[PDB]
């Protein structure tokens, strides 16, 4: 199919890929630091709760938000999990989780989750945004 | 002298030191600068998830506006 | 197709994974890891000797050391440095690539590869607890000429525990090099022929079989002068032509043990020029032919290290070790032939093995001169020859040293080191060490002698020493910013997700990810040439590089 | 199966991806005691320094060992106070 | 259709422990020179007559051990096992005597302090002395071993590796005889 | 496995050649007699090289060609059965103190020490070589 | 008690021997300490390694891609792909070789030197290996009865 | 000017000490002038030879040149020879 410069498909359907030798493999634009930040929280808050959560940063926007649904469809273990999308192109924020946190505080839990997000976000904040909604929506689903 | 040598060992090498520290340490890596949220989000999509808990059906949902 | 990934990698391990398989592991690349740590732990150890005996030098009168406390520690610095780091540091990158390289799972005996690390560990720590006793360590050099270590003259027992911790560890090196052999002779991949494996697996294997003659004839000379020691039995007495027998015998051992430390850190120089040059190795039959007729030629030349002795047989020493001279030129001469007509970047390692050329260039020609019997007539026994092993042996095992290290650092660990701190690094280094080290030609020439503790305000060389003390302490104050460097990028470092970081890699090892998994690999190329993963990644070059291969 | 093995089960009268038998007995000493035994420890090594004895190297080898416990003490409270380890 | 590799491991370990002897001989050589008229001096005397049957009772052990191999590769452990006891009963036979002379040759002056040329002949013979009871070690450590479990090729490779330390034992040996005994 | 058996021979050739001009080149024209030190060590240097070559050329000229030795041949021809490798063992480490006390005692002449380090030897080699050949408790 | 009896065989000076017991009674438990938790945390961890892989055979398979792997046997049931089923830890010790679960015969009925005719060794082989069954039967039907 | 090139070498007040002055002071300028163009060689390739901006494909991918290797082993061995002559 598509392989970059350097890629090629092995002999047991693993590609080996390659970069320049100045140059990184993930090139996020956040901190370090801040990455970190936002990773132990997400480990912490996840095996508290005993819920898988995600965090999605791009454009779902095509209508009023719904393809959201559709990129759950990914995480590992779909039904017991939760997710937060974000789009910063369309201002838009949203939350939806698998049928297995149903009835363990998370009906009670996004109306503020997305609160706390959006407070953050009425700043010039992104990366504080997503762990302040991590922290309020994790310490407020129960682990059964 | 027992006033120059003692001077000059312990001297010369932190003067040597932060002339090649400030020639070095002071240049952008190769890490990109941060995200502002003042211009179009161009990049990749992201899609972070924990691995815990260790190794279809959707009955949920909210939303809000920034 | 969105993928879920962590927004960090893993720092370290979940409060205990380490302890339990640091004493039972067969691990060659966890046996690696835990083989510099232990070294580069001993480089300190070893250095802060040499700053002391330094501070206790460029000054006229005695200030704050003695005479028996400056023997001591001149004899446990060069014991230290070329017995307990460099000659160990040696085995440390060759189980931790050669398996990879050749595309083998293992080592050919896991549970003895263990076992030549703890004889490493308990031997050093032996011969270096000497210190522990109220009389001190060994006094006497690391050359322990006779009689001055016999029962009358040295009867300390610092010099004891010296004897018996260097067994110790020469059981552990003759172990070792019984296992690198069987290991490239019987563990190879399908397809990787004797004439297609890496530069680095020669010299490999070359050194342990150089290490299988060098070590025993030491081994039999101790067990001999401990006999002596403890029995009184009449085996160097100078009445008995013991003299010269001990001298014979370990010269026999010393040369050849200084070509065990040259010849791997030339392989992983001849490793890394074609990876940054974007161009083949130039020359691969020869530099294997290099390679041997060094290794067959350190054997015969050894009592050139004995002309003021006046009991050799002058001739057969100096030719000798005049054409022992010529293969190097040839591996100078192939790897500026390596880097010519190529795109060159100069990442970290490209400037370590650079430097390397450079040091290693003025300590050859040194060496040369001292080859020749009228100019070792006046020079010998002087700061002129400390010059020169200052020159050859830094060039090897400190500058490819450390191009090895940021080499592979990614591809066993996962991370990327800095390069805004691997740059002040390597420039202090350099300044300091040209610093330090340049002037000791004209002090040795001007007369004076090595191993003096002090010297007379009216001797004429005061200045020169102050110059060296100076540079000493920036090459000293240099390892800073290296060791910061390790510590931070270990856990907080950039990650590297890919299979090769460095682009133009060569060699198998970059066939595999970083870091590799338990048994080393998950597939296999096809193996047709010398570079393998080159082949992999770009099959576009094949047509291009089989038919510019050869000029004219 | 064609194995001797006899598989056990039991069933007798800080959270387990950290400690895997947190449940099986008393795995976790509280962080505070052992801070304060340090710097308690550390105190009584200054302490020793009161005596009949004429040397001074005893004395830098108890100023050494000291600093060295104060500060991993200092390095870890830093951190655990920072939010890096938990 | 392969090398094995535990017995190419023995072999280049066995060229090591040669160059290991190579400092015996250089001393005793070195002590030679310096002899200063009769090389074997006033005091020492070497009896033949009790060092040639020990020397051929160490010569038989090899057709024995090579008896024992031969067992090996068929399968029969019983074959295997009955040869090797022997071996190890002639090699405590050769310590004994070997013991036996050098008791006689201190009771007539003939020690490490005294002379150097005692000093040169204890050194080489004692650290050759060494290896035959490690030799010993090593037969009953694999004869206690081929009772633990069924009799595999690898017992077999075990067996071969060993036989192949002994016959390195005994040609050393044979050197230092003709090197001692007859050119003095 | 013919170039392994040549790479050996090679030096043997030139150590037997520095062997005998060295002999030679001391009882002519030197001082004293032959060098016996220097002498004795290259003509065992020679059969150290002389012992293997030989034992390589019997194992190449017995078996036939391996898929390490053939110029072109597939990754699918390897494809079978490696052989045993240990996975862990915490024995090693105990032979290297049972050595190391050993040497502690020679060095400071304790013959007690000796003696127990060589009892400690004994018993961490026969932990070692018996690893894998206990058979279950008979209760 | 003995640092005047150490300080003579071995050579340290007596009053050095005074300040190292005085400083290491305060050093040496803490060290302890550290290293005995961490020690046992990673034979706990040791322990769900072989319930969740099986015991490690020490064999490589060299599969026909180039892959190398390690042979596995697992402690209980399998999956339908081949890998076990993982098994809960009873604070019951686990097998790490090969050889104690009996991947290895008797050499063969006889004395030291001499066999014994084969129909003896054949049925000593039965009867031990049916003993061995029945034990293990036993234990496993009252260990079935009692957690009904 | 011969002081800044025997790097320091008392002068000889016997025959043989000058006549080893002699030998020294020859030796070294023979040795600074392969040390110079083999720095050459490492600088040149250092300052010129590089990857420039212009992106192109991977260089001449050359890896053996048989005549110059061949009449390289030669060069050096005549120098040692003279070297020998006159240090006998
Ligand atoms: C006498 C001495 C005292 C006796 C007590 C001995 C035990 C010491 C304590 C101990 O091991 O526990 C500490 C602690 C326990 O680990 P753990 O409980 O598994 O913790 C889980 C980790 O969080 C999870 O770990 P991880 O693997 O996820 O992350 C570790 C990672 C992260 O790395 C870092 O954090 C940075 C490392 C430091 C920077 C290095 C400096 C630069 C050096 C240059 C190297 C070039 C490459 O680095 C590594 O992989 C560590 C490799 C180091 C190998 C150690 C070599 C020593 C072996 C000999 C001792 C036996 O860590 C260790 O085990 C390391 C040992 C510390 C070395 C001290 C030296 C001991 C000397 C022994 C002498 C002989 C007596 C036997
Ligand atoms: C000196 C060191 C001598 C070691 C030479 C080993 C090189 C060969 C490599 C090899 O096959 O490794 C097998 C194996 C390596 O383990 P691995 O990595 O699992 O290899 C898997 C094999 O393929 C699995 O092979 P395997 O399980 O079929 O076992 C085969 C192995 C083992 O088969 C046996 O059962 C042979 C007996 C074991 C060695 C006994 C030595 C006892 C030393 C104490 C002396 C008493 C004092 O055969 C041999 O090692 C044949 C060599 C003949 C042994 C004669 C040595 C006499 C010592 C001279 C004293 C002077 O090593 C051993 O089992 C024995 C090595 C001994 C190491 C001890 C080092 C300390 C010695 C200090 C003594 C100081 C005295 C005062
Ligand atoms: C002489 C020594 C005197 C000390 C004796 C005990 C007195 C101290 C007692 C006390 O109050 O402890 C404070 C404090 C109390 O808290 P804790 O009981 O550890 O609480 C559990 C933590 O949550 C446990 O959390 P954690 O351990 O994960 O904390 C994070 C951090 C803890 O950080 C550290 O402990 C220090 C690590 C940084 C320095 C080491 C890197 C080398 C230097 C590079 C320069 C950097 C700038 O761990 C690391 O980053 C260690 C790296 C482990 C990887 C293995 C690599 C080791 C290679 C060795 C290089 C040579 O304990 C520590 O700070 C941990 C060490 C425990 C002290 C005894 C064991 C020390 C290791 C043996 C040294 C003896 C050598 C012989
Ligand atoms: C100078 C200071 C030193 C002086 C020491 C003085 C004291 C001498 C101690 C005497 C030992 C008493 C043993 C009594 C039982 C003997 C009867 C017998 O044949 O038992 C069979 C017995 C097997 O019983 P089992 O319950 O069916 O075990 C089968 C399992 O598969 C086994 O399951 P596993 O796989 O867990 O078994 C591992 C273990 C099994 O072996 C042991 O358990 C050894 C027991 C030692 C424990 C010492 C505590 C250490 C604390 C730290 O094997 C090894 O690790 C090998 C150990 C080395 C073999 C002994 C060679 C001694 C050479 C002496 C020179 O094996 C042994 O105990 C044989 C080793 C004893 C050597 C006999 C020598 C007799 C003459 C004494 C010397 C004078
Ligand atoms: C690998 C080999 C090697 C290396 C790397 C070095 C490194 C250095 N050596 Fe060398 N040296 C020898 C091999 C080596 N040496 C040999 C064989 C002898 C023979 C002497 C004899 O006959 O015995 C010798 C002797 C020798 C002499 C001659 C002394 C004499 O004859 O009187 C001198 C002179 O200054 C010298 C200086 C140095 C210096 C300044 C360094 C600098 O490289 C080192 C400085 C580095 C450091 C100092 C590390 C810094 C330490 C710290 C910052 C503190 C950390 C503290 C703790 C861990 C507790 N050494
Ligand atoms: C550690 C590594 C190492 C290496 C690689 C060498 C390599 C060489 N050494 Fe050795 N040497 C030591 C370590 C080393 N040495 C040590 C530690 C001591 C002191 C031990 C002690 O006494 O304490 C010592 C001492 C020592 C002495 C004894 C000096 C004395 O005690 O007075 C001699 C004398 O012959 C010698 C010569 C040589 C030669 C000719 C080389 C050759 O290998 C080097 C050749 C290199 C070149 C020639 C440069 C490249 C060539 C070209 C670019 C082509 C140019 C052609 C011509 C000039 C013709 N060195
Ligand atoms: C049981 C283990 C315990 C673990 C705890 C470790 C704690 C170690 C603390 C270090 C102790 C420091 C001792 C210092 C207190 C002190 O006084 O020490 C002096 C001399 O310093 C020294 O040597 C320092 C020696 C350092 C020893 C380090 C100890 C580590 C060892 C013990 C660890 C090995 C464990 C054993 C291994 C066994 C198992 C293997 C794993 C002697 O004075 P003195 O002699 O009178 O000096 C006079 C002048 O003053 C005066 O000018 C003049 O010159 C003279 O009058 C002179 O005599
Ligand atoms: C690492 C472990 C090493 C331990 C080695 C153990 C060897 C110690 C044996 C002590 C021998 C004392 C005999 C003696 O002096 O008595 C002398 C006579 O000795 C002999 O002739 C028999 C010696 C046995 C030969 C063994 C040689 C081994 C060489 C080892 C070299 C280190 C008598 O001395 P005298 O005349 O009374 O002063
Ligand atoms: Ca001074
Ligand atoms: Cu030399
Ligand atoms: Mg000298």
């Amino acid at each position: 199919l598509d392989l970059p410069y350097g890629s090629a498909l092995t002999s047991s359907g693993r590609i080996s890929a390659v970069t320049e030798p100045g140059e990184l493999s993930v090139h996020y634009p956040f901190p370090t630091m801040d990455l970190v930040v936002l990773d132990d929280a997400l480990k912490y808050g996840s095996r508290a709760a005993k819920a898988r959560f995600a965090v999605y940063i791009g454009p779902l926007g095509a209508d009023t938000a719904a393809t959201a649904r559709e990129i759950l469809a990914n995480v590992p273990t779909p039904e017991n999990a939760v997710l937060l999308a974000v789009s910063p192109d369309q201002r838009a924020i949203e939350v939806v989780y698998g049928a297995d946190v149903k009835g363990r505080g998370i009906e009670s839990a996004a109306p503020l989750g997305v609160s706390a997000a959006a407070a953050s976000f009425k700043e010039g904040n992104l990366i504080d945004g997503l762990i302040s909604a991590v922290r309020v929506m994790s310490a407020g689903v129960s682990p059964a | 002298s027992t006033a120059l040598t003692h001077g000059l060992i312990g001297g010369v090498p932190l003067v040597l030191f932060a002339v090649l520290a400030l020639i070095f340490l002071t240049r952008k890596g190769p890490h990109p600068d941060t995200y502002k949220m003042s211009d179009p989000w161009t990049h990749a999509p992201i899609l972070w998830a924990a691995e815990e808990p260790r190794e279809v059906v959707i009955g949920g949902g909210a939303s809000g506006k920034w | 197709e969105l993928e879920a990934r962590r927004p960090f990698p893993e720092r370290m391990g979940p409060k205990g994974n380490l302890i339990y398989k640091l004493i039972t592991t067969t691990d060659h690349k966890l046996i690696g890891i835990m083989y510099c740590v232990v070294c580069f732990a001993f480089f300190l150890v070893g250095g802060l000797m040499a700053l002391f005996m330094r501070t206790e030098l460029a000054m006229p009168g005695l200030q704050f050391l003695s005479n028996e406390q400056f023997n001591q520690l001149f004899t446990m610095h060069g014991t230290v440095m070329l017995l307990f780091y460099a000659t160990p540091i040696v085995f440390g990158f060759a189980n931790l690539v050669l398996p990879l390289q050749i595309g083998a799972p293992d080592v050919a005996f896991p549970r003895l590869n263990a076992l030549s690390f703890w004889l490493f560990l308990f031997g050093a720590l032996i011969a270096i607890a000497g210190f522990i006793t109220p009389g001190g360590a060994a006094d006497f050099g690391w050359t322990a000429y006779s009689p001055l270590t016999d029962a009358i003259h040295s009867p300390g027992a610092g010099g004891d525990l010296w004897i018996m911790g260097l067994a110790v560890g020469g059981l552990g090196t003759i172990l070792g090099g019984v296992n690198m052999i069987t290991t490239v002779v019987c563990m190879r991949a399908p397809g990787m022929t004797m004439f297609r494996m890496p530069i680095f697996t020669w010299n490999i294997l070359v050194t342990s079989i150089l290490v299988l003659i060098a070590f025993p004839i030491l081994t039999a000379a101790l067990f001999g002068l401990a006999a002596d020691r403890h029995l009184g039995a009449h085996i160097y007495d100078p009445a008995n032509g013991g003299v010269l027998l001990w001298q014979h015998l370990f010269w026999f051992f010393g040369h050849p043990e200084v070509y065990i430390i040259a010849l791997p850190f030339f392989g992983i120089v001849s490793e890394i020029f074609p990876v940054f040059s974007r161009k083949p190795i130039f020359g691969y039959t020869t530099l294997i032919y290099a390679t041997l007729a060094i290794a067959a030629l350190s054997v015969a030349v050894w009592a050139h290290h004995m002309y003021a002795t006046g009991a050799v047989l002058l001739p057969f020493f100096s030719f000798m070790t005049f054409l022992i001279a010529v293969p190097t030129g040839i591996k100078f001469f192939n790897w500026i032939g390596t880097m010519w007509k190529g795109q060159l970047t100069f990442e970290t390692p490209m400037l370590f093995s650079v430097g390397f050329l450079i040091t290693f260039l003025l300590g050859g020609l040194s060496g040369v001169l001292l080859a020749s019997p009228p100019l070792d007539f006046h020079v010998t026994d002087s700061y002129f020859v400390i010059a020169h092993f200052h020159y050859v042996l830094f060039g090897t095992i400190v500058f490819a040293t450390y191009a090895g290290i940021y080499f592979w650092f990614p591809k066993m660990t996962g991370r990327l080191l800095d390069e805004r701190l691997g740059k002040l690094h390597f420039w202090l280094t350099f300044i300091g060490f040209h610093t330090t080290f340049l002037v000791q030609h004209w002090l040795g020439d001007e007369g004076m002698p090595r191993r003096y503790a002090d010297y007379l305000p009216t001797d004429g060389f005061t200045t020169l020493n102050v110059i060296s003390t100076v540079g000493a302490f920036i090459l000293g104050v240099s390892m800073l910013p290296f060791v910061w460097n390790v510590f931070k990028s270990w856990r907080y470092g950039e990650p590297v997700t890919v299979d090769d970081p460095w682009g133009y890699g060569n060699s198998l090892e970059w066939a595999t990810s970083c870091p590799p998994p338990r048994h080393n690999f998950t597939e296999l190329p096809r193996i047709r040439s010398e570079r393998p993963a080159f082949e992999l990644h770009y099959p576009h070059m094949v047509e291009r590089m089989r038919a510019e291969a050869h000029v004219g | 199966m064609s194995s001797t093995q006899d598989r056990s089960q039991l069933d007798p009268e800080v959270d387990v991806e950290d400690v895997p038998s947190a449940e099986w007995g008393w795995s976790h000493m509280p962080i505070g005691v052992m801070h304060i035994g340090g710097l308690l420890s550390a105190a009584f090594l200054l302490v020793m320094m009161r005596g009949n004895h004429v040397g001074h190297v005893e004395d830098w080898f108890l100023i050494g060992f000291a600093a060295v416990i104060v500060a991993l003490v200092g390095r870890n409270w830093w951190l655990r106070r920072r939010g890096w380890i938990r | 259709n392969r090398p094995n590799m535990v017995s190419v491991g023995t072999i280049v370990w066995l060229s090591s422990e040669l160059m290991f002897f190579a400092g015996l001989f250089a001393m005793y050589f070195t002590a030679r020179a310096q002899a200063g008229g009769a090389w074997p001096p006033e005091p020492t005397e070497l009896n033949l007559a009790l060092a040639v049957p020990v020397t051929l009772v160490l010569i038989a052990s090899s057709f024995t051990c090579q008896m024992g191999v031969f067992a090996a590769e068929r399968g029969d452990v019983f074959g295997l096992r009955r040869w090797y006891v022997i071996t190890f009963l002639m090699g405590l036979f050769f310590v004994l005597g070997q013991g036996y002379e050098y008791i006689h040759l201190v009771e007539h002056g003939t020690t490490i302090p005294g002379s150097a040329y005692g000093s040169v002949f204890y050194l080489a013979t004692g650290f050759h002395g060494l290896h035959v009871i490690g030799g010993l070690v090593a037969f009953v450590l694999l004869l206690a071993r081929t009772k633990m479990s069924k009799f595999t090729p690898a017992q077999a490779t075990a067996a071969i590796v060993v036989s192949y330390y002994w016959h390195f034992v005994d040609i050393v040996w044979i050197a230092l005889f003709a090197t001692i005994y007859f050119v003095r | 496995m013919h170039i392994e058996a040549r790479l050996f021979e090679i030096l043997t050739a030139f150590f037997a050649l520095a062997a005998v001009v060295y002999a030679v080149l001391t009882a002519m024209f030197a001082t004293g007699g032959v060098e016996w030190a220097g002498t004795t060590a290259l003509v065992l240097t020679t059969g150290l090289t002389l012992i293997t070559g030989t034992f390589f050329r019997f194992v190449a000229r017995r078996l036939d060609t391996r898929p390490e030795d053939y110029e072109d041949a597939e990754i699918s021809d390897g494809a079978g059965e490696l052989g045993f490798f240990a996975p862990h063992s915490w024995w090693p480490i105990l032979i290297s103190l049972s050595f190391s006390t050993a040497a502690v005692g020679a060095a400071l002449w304790l013959p007690w020490l000796i003696a127990a380090g060589v009892a400690f030897v004994i018993t961490s080699v026969c932990g070692l070589v018996f690893e894998y050949y206990w058979g279950p408790e008979k209760h | 008690c003995m640092n005047d009896i150490i300080a003579l065989k071995f050579h340290i000076s007596l009053n050095a021997t005074t300040w190292i017991g005085r400083i290491g009674m305060v050093v040496l438990p803490a060290i302890v300490y550290f290293v005995a938790y961490r020690w046992a945390i990673s034979l706990q961890r040791s322990d769900r390694e072989v319930l969740e892989h099986g015991v490690e055979t020490g064999i490589i398979k060299r599969l026909p891609h180039g892959a190398y792997v390690e042979l596995h046997q697992p402690l209980g049931p399998v999956d339908e792909h081949g890998h076990p089923i993982p098994l809960e830890y009873a604070g019951a010790p686990l097998p790490k070789r090969m050889n104690k679960l009996g991947s290895g015969g008797a050499p063969g009925t006889g004395s030291f030197l001499f066999p014994d005719p084969a129909v003896e060794h054949e049925a000593l082989t039965e009867a031990a290996h049916a003993s061995e069954h029945k034990s293990l039967t036993a234990l496993k039907e009252h260990q079935d009865r009692i957690h009904g | 000017w011969s002081d800044a090139l025997a790097l320091g070498w008392p002068t000889g007040i016997t025959p043989e000490a000058k006549l080893n002055r002699e030998l020294w002071i020859g030796s070294v300028i023979a040795s600074f002038a392969v040390g110079a163009i083999v720095w050459g060689l490492i600088f040149w390739t250092s300052a010129f030879h590089r990857k420039k901006a212009t992106d192109t494909e991977l260089p001449r991918q050359f890896g053996y040149n048989m005549p110059l290797e061949l009449t390289l082993t030669v060069i050096p061995f005549l120098i040692i020879s003279v070297l020998f002559y006159f240090t006998v």
